[PDB]
DNA sequence: GCTCTGCTTATCGGTAGAGTG
DNA sequence: CACTCTACCGATAAGCAGAGCTACCTCTCGAT
RNA sequence: UAUCGAGAGGU
């Protein structure tokens, strides 16, 4: 099953902070981080170990 | 006589050693061999005193 | 028994070669695969008697806190030995004595 | 003989305070480094240089908990070690454990190990000393004397090889008689006098070590007791 | 130390033989209790097998699934828990009716060994033989894990009307299941007891827990020869019995009463 | 074989059934109490020997002093259901039946379980009290047993007549839970006291009193 | 007496040493005197002693207290019943005579 | 010092020096008074011999080793603490997903001091606990690490030299098959950088470091602070990888009972913390805050651009009062 | 620093009923 | 009239935190 | 004729 969790993760583009979810579907290893502000939305790979800490460490460097 | 009977005693403690090691020493039930082996020198050593 | 991979290093896994109906042990990280010379796969002990006698290493005649026999060695018929009962630390475990001869360094038993 | 089996308090803190036995002494410390000079000079390899399908009987060695090297031949290697700090060359505080069963070598020189005498039984069987103390009426000569023949007191005896200080783990691998009398076998039936142990469970038994008083087990408390040995326990 | 003492009808509590019988049907087996070792093979041929062990018997029975699942029965368990191979067989059956085919040896043979096929599967061989050895139950009542053989000297009147002796036979188990056991055919319903007086509430109800109670609390009492006058233990288990459930003696019993608030605080 | 044990368990719950029905004041006759377990499985089993639980229901009403004594006895239905798990369409023809009937009392004997959708069912369906039995919990007659000495629950004049002599509010009598197996198997209704005579170490015979919660 | 060193109860015993001697039988009598390793064994039964007392003094004093004040409030009365504070039975008669 | 309620105690001088790092783009200073154990090699009394000894009222039957704080005679009682550095193996009790723990506590030789502690979990119970696997313990980490995935972040990384590090039997089948759950459940970590990050990700510091640090946050918890009395030093870690398979395989020898669990009463395992120990920790707490009150006392005194006369920036006070006070109460303590 | 019980949170089905072909 | 597809209340553990830990008595010592 | 703690003791 799907599991929507929420973060303390500030957004890259918005910088409001508290405001990124994470939507880990481990079925097809698919991780998908949202923003509640702004509207964004990053996808990236996950594993089974995989926790909202990773796919955010993935959109860090994404970005720079 | 006290001497002697505490003699035996500790004979009869070598026996139940021996037979505990050649694993011919009876199991009582709900007791594995070394709590049966303990349990038998126990009431030969308290019975000795 | 389970081995590892001759290019990765990383271990097999028992895959089945469906077509020719025999065991194969094939690797997970990389294309390698072995024919396999054991059917075996699997073992779950429940009565066990692994580590019975355990450390019988060539100066265990030197450990001064081992008791010593007169049993007669069934190798070489020396009248000198140690021994010790089993070093499985289970509850069950029986109290049967390993000797070990101090001459041909054999491992017996009083059965 | 590390803490008196007698002198605790009553109540709360019974058990948890203990008193040091007459002989005991506690490790000031020592430096490794000596220690780990004689290991690679007696042919310790470093791990750097090891393999498990090529060391598959050597002897894993310890030095204060790192492990440090491995060695093919312990039996010398131990024996040369314990010779050392038998004349002084190693300091008498550390601490020398063979574990043969599980194939390891551990050396301690830590700070805070609680250690003891004992008198040294002769244990190599290539000379007629074997099996009887290494002390004789010469070293109690001397002793007595305050000086050797070209002071001479208690750390005399303890760099000539015929006194060891052992800790609990270092007990753990060895073999104490009792009293000297203990060392030889015997011919009593006094119906006055105490009973000793018949010890009819190993045919030879091989002394590495001798007691020098049993009495040094007690602190200074109970040593003050008359005949212990004659009480029950907790009265003492 | 949970213990039932399990009475017998009398026509079995004074032939030793038949309370063996009673006995032998009442304690717990488990698959795991008789089992020694589990094996899992690649036999692809069901018809053969490459165990030479098991070459003569496979042939012979003849005249699915690659995967074999192999386990070895341990003959001094299976003689002391009084099993044949056909019937621990058989209970295997029931639970995978016709998922699975189930193949015995003989009682005869040198090892005791069962075998099992699937009707990729390297994995749920695996899972079966986990669930076989921690939930086949082969005999017993759930919870009894021992059950032993207790002489009773019961004294009873005469023909004469004398009070004399009388050797009767009963059990006593390690581990409680007071409901299943007072059904097994045999037991005297009317008379079993545990020594769980929380679970004689929930069987016989409160004027049984207050009976079972005082003989619990006596049996401290008594033991090292002490003796206190009855209506002292019996005031304490009336109080732990008056409100219908069992009022233990620590707050979340004593405090649960209506009983004023200065009172309650004051423990 | 196995299945003599099923026709046998499910014969004892039976006779613990009409056991409980005659103890509660009931009539039931003396050859349907004594009916051996051959008599049993001829007139319930099919010709494969499986047991048909829907011919085991019966209809009982009380005795004339039962009656005179406990003017609340009505008429009571008893039904084993042949499904093991009862569930809201099982319980609602059960409840329909009860109050077409006007029973005033029915036993629903279940063999694993009652849904607790359809266990609600048994609250709304009143004036009539249903009873529900797990067909387990009665292979043995638990008031059989030494340990459990012979519960009588008093008349509603007699209750009145115990609360004076004690000067009692109701509340001040020791207790006995509505779930307890015995109050359970007399049926016992919250306010109503049972009177137990009871073996006495120090006075032979002491009677002691219970309210049901 | 346990195996706290290594398969034997002192370092003057061989391992795996089961004998009356090597795990706690006190062969003389006080008269007599004991040996060194009977009076360690001694005292070491002796010290449990020591420790139950001062441990399970506690424990039942604890349970005398819950005891109590279960039972504190509970008199016999005029009418020979006995009650708590609320004025529950619970015995009709004391000590049922 | 008896008679008058004064501290027997020994006035401590350090040389101190300055320096002045300047690029466009002192002496003898006292410190504290240590309390001096009478009849020590610093006590004034160790020499003198009975004459003197009964002129300065001295019984020559007390033979010291203990201090006069305010008059007081104050005696040290030896501490007694589990030894350091060294493996033991305990069990869990049932109702815990872990059975059996491996515990080490890393402490160094100079000083000889606690840094850190560390533990080596086995989890699954009896036919409970469903994968069966290892994770570790890494100071200043919020998470358990599967072992597979710090072997790795170590240097050694195909399976098979992993569990050459383990296991030292390759016919110990049943080990083999114990170590099963731990590889699969650290398959997807293939390389030494993944694994380095999979474990920055956890060890607190601070959020939103990218791989290219974080590895090297990693990197340093491993460096240092993990295993520390191995060493600290760079470019060793085939001395942690063995002792890190060496843990491991005593945490499975006691889970395969084929040994017992490690006795945490016997005196060998133990030690007796003395004076000298015991004062030890106690001075390196109490010239810590020292050093933090002269760095905060520049602060304030190079504003001015003043040379700072050094001695006006150390109040002796900070370790005279902190070994007074718990000389003079046993707290042994700020 | 260790045992217990009760109370406050997730998981488990379990039905039990409209939407469905 | 046979299907799923989700909104229910069971019954689970399930994890947790805290509450409690014999009675009375003596004396010295340090900090506020 | 203080308060808060700590430690050592008595039955
Ligand atoms: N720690 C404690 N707590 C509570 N009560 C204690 C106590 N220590 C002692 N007592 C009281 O003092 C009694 C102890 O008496 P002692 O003089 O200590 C032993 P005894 O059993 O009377 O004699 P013995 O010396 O002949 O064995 C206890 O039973 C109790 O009454
Ligand atoms: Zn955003
Ligand atoms: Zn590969
Ligand atoms: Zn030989």
């Amino acid at each position: 099953i799907k599991q929507k969790l929420e973060t303390q993760f500030t957004c890259l583009f918005c910088n409001h902070d508290n405001s990124v979810v994470c939507t880990l579907d481990k079925k097809n290893s698919i991780g998908l981080l949202e923003c509640k502000k702004c509207g964004q939305r990053f996808q990236a790979p996950i594993n089974s170990l995989s926790q909202p800490i990773d796919i955010y460490s993935d959109w860090i460097d994404a970005c720079e | 006589e006290i001497t002697h009977a505490i003699s035996s005693a500790k004979e009869q403690v070598q026996e139940i050693i021996y037979k505990a090691q050649h694993n011919e020493l009876e199991l009582k039930p709900g007791m594995t061999l070394r709590e049966s082996f303990e349990g038998e020198v126990s009431r030969t050593l308290n019975d000795a005193r | 028994s389970f081995r590892f991979c001759l290019e990765c290093n990383n271990m097999l896994y028992p895959k089945e070669d469906k077509e020719n109906q025999r065991l194969l042990y094939s690797c997970r990280n990389c294309d390698y695969t072995e024919l396999a010379e054991d059917p075996k796969v699997y073992r779950h002990e429940l009565i066990t008697n692994i580590g019975e006698t355990a450390g019988i290493v060539d100066d265990i005649g030197q450990d001064p806190t081992l008791p010593r026999s007169d049993k007669e060695c069934p190798e070489c018929h020396s009248r000198d030995c140690v021994f010790f009962q089993s070093q499985q630390r289970r509850k069950d475990t029986n109290m049967t004595l390993f000797y070990v001869c101090l001459n041909c360094k054999k491992t017996f038993r009083d059965e | 003989g590390l803490v008196c089996p007698a002198e605790t308090p009553e109540g709360q803190a019974c058990g948890l305070v203990k008193n040091l036995s007459l002989l005991s002494g506690i490790s000031i410390g020592s430096p490794s480094e000596p220690i780990i000079n004689f290991l690679e000079e007696w042919g310790m390899e470093p791990l750097e240089d090891y393999d498990p399908a090529q060391h598959t009987k050597s002897t894993r060695i310890f030095v204060n908990g790192v492990w440090t090297g491995i060695h093919r031949d312990p039996s010398m290697l131990v024996s040369t070690m314990r010779d050392l700090r038998r004349s002084g060359a190693i300091s008498p505080e550390v601490s020398i454990i063979r574990d043969i069963r599980e194939r390891e070598f551990k050396i301690f020189t830590d700070v805070g190990r609680v250690y003891r005498p004992l008198f040294i039984v002769e244990d190599d069987e290539s000379k007629d000393n074997k099996g009887e103390l290494r002390i004789t009426k010469e070293h109690i000569r001397k002793i007595q004397q305050g000086y050797d023949d070209d002071v001479y007191g208690w750390s005399s005896l303890v760099t000539s090889g015929v006194i060891e200080y052992v800790d609990g783990e270092e007990e753990e691998t060895i073999m104490i008689a009792m009293t000297p009398e203990d060392l030889q076998t015997r011919s009593l039936n006094d119906t006055a006098k105490r009973i000793k142990p018949e010890m009819s469970t190993s045919s030879h038994h091989t002394f590495t070590h001798c007691e020098i008083h049993p009495s040094m087990i007690l602190g200074v408390a109970a040593s003050i007791i008359p005949f212990p040995d004659h009480n029950q326990s907790p009265r003492n | 130390t949970p213990a039932l003492t399990v009475y017998l009808d009398r026509e079995i509590a004074l032939d030793i033989e038949k309370a063996k019988v009673i006995q032998s049907s009442i304690e717990y087996t488990t698959l795991k209790n008789v089992t020694s070792a589990t094996e899992i093979y690649y036999d692809p041929d069901p018809t053969s097998t490459v165990i030479e062990e098991d070459f003569d018997t496979v042939e012979a029975y003849f005249s699915q699934s690659p995967w074999l699942l192999r386990l070895e029965l341990d003959r001094a368990r299976m003689l002391d828990k009084q099993l044949t191979m056909n019937q621990v067989a058989d209970k295997i059956s029931e639970v995978f009716s016709d998922d699975l085919f189930v193949m015995w040896s003989e009682d005869n043979a040198d090892k005791l060994i069962i075998r099992c096929r699937v009707i990729e599967e390297d994995q749920m061989l695996k899972r079966i033989e986990a669930h076989m050895l921690d939930l086949i139950a082969l005999r017993g009542i759930p919870g009894i894990s021992k059950v032993y053989m207790v002489k009773h000297k019961v004294s009873v009147p005469d023909e004469s009307g004398e009070y004399k002796n009388e050797e009767l036979w009963a059990l006593e188990t390690d581990g409680i299941n007071l409901a299943e056991v007072m059904a097994v055919p045999g037991v005297d319903s009317s008379r079993t007891y545990s020594n769980s007086f929380v679970e004689i509430l929930s069987v016989l109800g409160i004027e049984a827990t207050r009976s079972s109670l005082y003989k619990e609390i006596l049996n401290v009492i008594a033991f090292d020869g002490s003796y206190v006058n009855y209506r002292h233990m019996a005031l304490l288990v009336d109080v732990m019995t008056s409100r219908g459930y069992l009022m233990a003696i620590t707050r979340h019993g004593i405090n649960r009463a209506d009983t004023g608030a200065l009172m309650r605080c004051s423990f | 074989e196995d299945n003599n044990r099923i026709i046998s368990r499910l014969w004892r719950s039976f006779r613990t059934v009409k056991e409980m029905a005659a103890d509660r004041g009931y009539f039931i006759s003396q050859e349907e109490m004594d009916q051996s377990l051959e008599e049993f499985r001829s007139k319930i089993c099919d010709s494969m020997g499986n047991p048909q639980r829907k011919l085991m229901s019966f209809l009982a009403n009380p005795t004339p002093e039962a009656l005179e004594k406990y003017s609340d006895l009505g008429t009571l239905w008893v039904e084993f259901c042949d499904e093991p798990s009862v569930g809201i369409k099982t319980m609602r023809n059960f409840c329909l039946r009860i109050q077409e009937k006007n029973f005033s009392t029915g036993i629903f004997i279940y063999q694993n379980n009652i849904t607790p959708s359809a266990n609600k069912m048994i609250p709304t369906v009143s004036p009539a009290i249903i009873e529900t039995f797990q067909e387990s919990d009665l292979v043995v007659n638990i008031t059989h047993h030494e340990l459990v000495p012979k519960h009588i629950r008093l008349s509603d004049g007699e209750k009145s007549q115990l609360l004076q002599r004690y000067k009692l509010k109701e509340s001040q009598l020791p207790r006995i839970q509505r779930e307890d197996p015995v109050a359970r198997y007399l049926g016992l209704k919250r306010g109503q006291v049972v009177k137990i005579i009871r073996r006495s170490e120090t006075s032979g015979r002491y009677a002691s009193y219970r309210i049901c919660l | 007496i346990a195996f706290g060193f290594a398969d034997r109860s002192l370092p003057h015993f061989t391992k795996d040493d089961f004998s009356p001697e090597s795990k706690g039988f006190v062969e003389n009598s006080y008269l007599r005197g004991l040996t060194p390793q009977e009076f360690f064994f001694h005292a070491m039964a002796g010290r449990e002693g020591l420790i139950d007392t001062a441990v399970k003094t506690a424990e039942t004093g604890y349970i005398q207290r819950r005891l109590v004040k279960a039972l504190e409030d509970i008199m016999v009365h005029y009418d020979g019943t006995t009650r708590n504070s609320l004025g529950d039975i619970i015995q009709f008669l004391y000590g049922e005579d | 010092a008896r008679l008058r309620n004064l501290t027997y105690s020994s006035p401590v001088y350090l040389d101190m020096e300055k320096s002045m790092f300047t690029s466009i783009d002192g002496n003898k200073v006292h410190i504290g008074k240590v309390p001096i154990m009478l009849r020590s090699k610093f006590c004034s009394l160790r020499t003198l011999d009975e004459v003197d000894l009964y002129k300065m009222k001295e019984c020559p039957y007390d033979m010291g080793g203990y201090f006069v704080i305010n008059g007081s005679e104050k005696v040290l009682i030896a501490q007694e603490r589990s030894a350091a550095n060294i493996v033991q193996v305990f069990k869990k009790a049932a109702p815990s997903p872990i059975s059996h723990v491996a515990e080490i506590r890393s402490a160094l030789e100079k000083g000889s001091r606690l840094i850190s502690t560390m533990q080596i979990k086995l989890y699954g119970r009896e036919d409970k606990g469903t994968g069966r696997t290892i994770k570790a313990t890494l100071p200043y980490v919020k998470q358990d690490i599967p072992i597979v995935i710090v072997f790795r972040a170590l240097g050694v990384v195909p399976d098979g030299e992993i569990l050459q590090h383990i296991c030292y039997d390759e016919n110990d089948w049943q080990m083999l098959e114990m170590l099963k759950p731990c590889i699969e459940e650290g398959f997807v970590i293939q390389d030494k950088e993944v694994a380095l990050d999979f474990i920055g990700r956890r060890g607190s510091a601070a959020l939103g470091i990218r791989r290219e640090k974080r590895i090297q946050y990693a990197k340093d918890i491993l460096q240092k602070e993990l295993l520390p009395h191995i060493t600290q030093e760079e470019g060793f870690e085939t001395r942690k990888t063995f002792f890190l398979g060496y843990m491991v395989n005593r945490l499975l020898l006691c889970a395969l009972e084929r040994k017992d669990q490690d006795d945490r009463d016997h005196f060998g395992k133990k030690r007796l913390d003395l004076a000298g120990p015991l004062l030890a920790n106690l001075f390196r707490i109490l010239f810590r805050k020292l050093t933090r009150e002269i760095y905060r006392y520049m602060q304030r005194c190079i504003e001015t651009d003043r040379d700072f006369n050094l001695n006006l920036a150390v109040k002796s006070t900070t370790i005279t009062s902190g070994l007074k006070y718990s000389l003079a109460t046993g707290n042994w303590g700020e």
